[PDB]
């Protein structure tokens, strides 16, 4: 049955909407780092960290 | 289906839209009364022509009329809301 | 849950909106009022012709209508003021 008011539906869709709109975007949300100084201590080049 | 979480709001607007849409067909009906008192004859109204003298008194004669007063309004108010609540869902 | 925190508010709307609703309802049927100590007679009203002069007053025909005062503004606003406030929370 219909409840008598119909301000809970567009609410719960606004919010649920937006909700992913933000934690799911189409560019990648990962980094996938790797710590400095430790290509520092290893590479001998000014192209390695770059290149990594 | 998607249309069935709002036949409540459908069904209450067609009940009102046929009670106003029915006042306005009863308000359109021409009815004169004549007060049984005094001294004016329908018959002498009935048979004249366009300018003419005739003899009798304005204040025997009067209209029947429809007299509800603010039982519009509200009625007009709240069918007014249910169609913008109901148009916020259909994207119009 | 989110939508723990904010019941009372969704309950109340319901309470006064069904009310305002049903009150509506109400003010759409039709009811004439004749008066018993007069001379007008509602069998001649009621086989009348779309023109025609019949015999009757004025003041012996009333319409009865619901005449609630200012308990219409009260609800109305304090309605739209809870909506508002839940207007603020769900980002509308």
């Amino acid at each position: 049955t219909t409840p008598w008011q119909a301000v809970g539906a567009r609410c719960l869709n606004n919010l649920a909407a937006k909700l992913m709109l933000a934690l799911f975007p189409q560019s990648p949300w990962m980094r996938l780092t790797v710590s400095e100084y430790e290509a520092k201590t290893l590479s001998q080049d000014s192209e390695a960290a770059a290149r990594v | 289906s998607y249309c069935e979480e709002y036949l409540g709001d459908l069904n209450s607007l067609e009940t009102i839209t046929e009670a106003i849409t029915k006042m306005a067909k009863v308000a359109s009906k021409v009815v004169g009364l004549v007060n049984p008192n005094g001294i004016t004859q329908p018959r002498r109204l009935n048979k004249a022509a366009t300018g003419e003298f005739v003899a009798g008194r304005v204040e025997d004669i009067n209209f029947l009329q429809l007299t509800k007063g603010q039982d519009f309004t509200i009625a007009k108010s709240v069918a007014d809301a249910i169609e913008q609540r109901l148009g916020w869902a259909f994207l119009l």
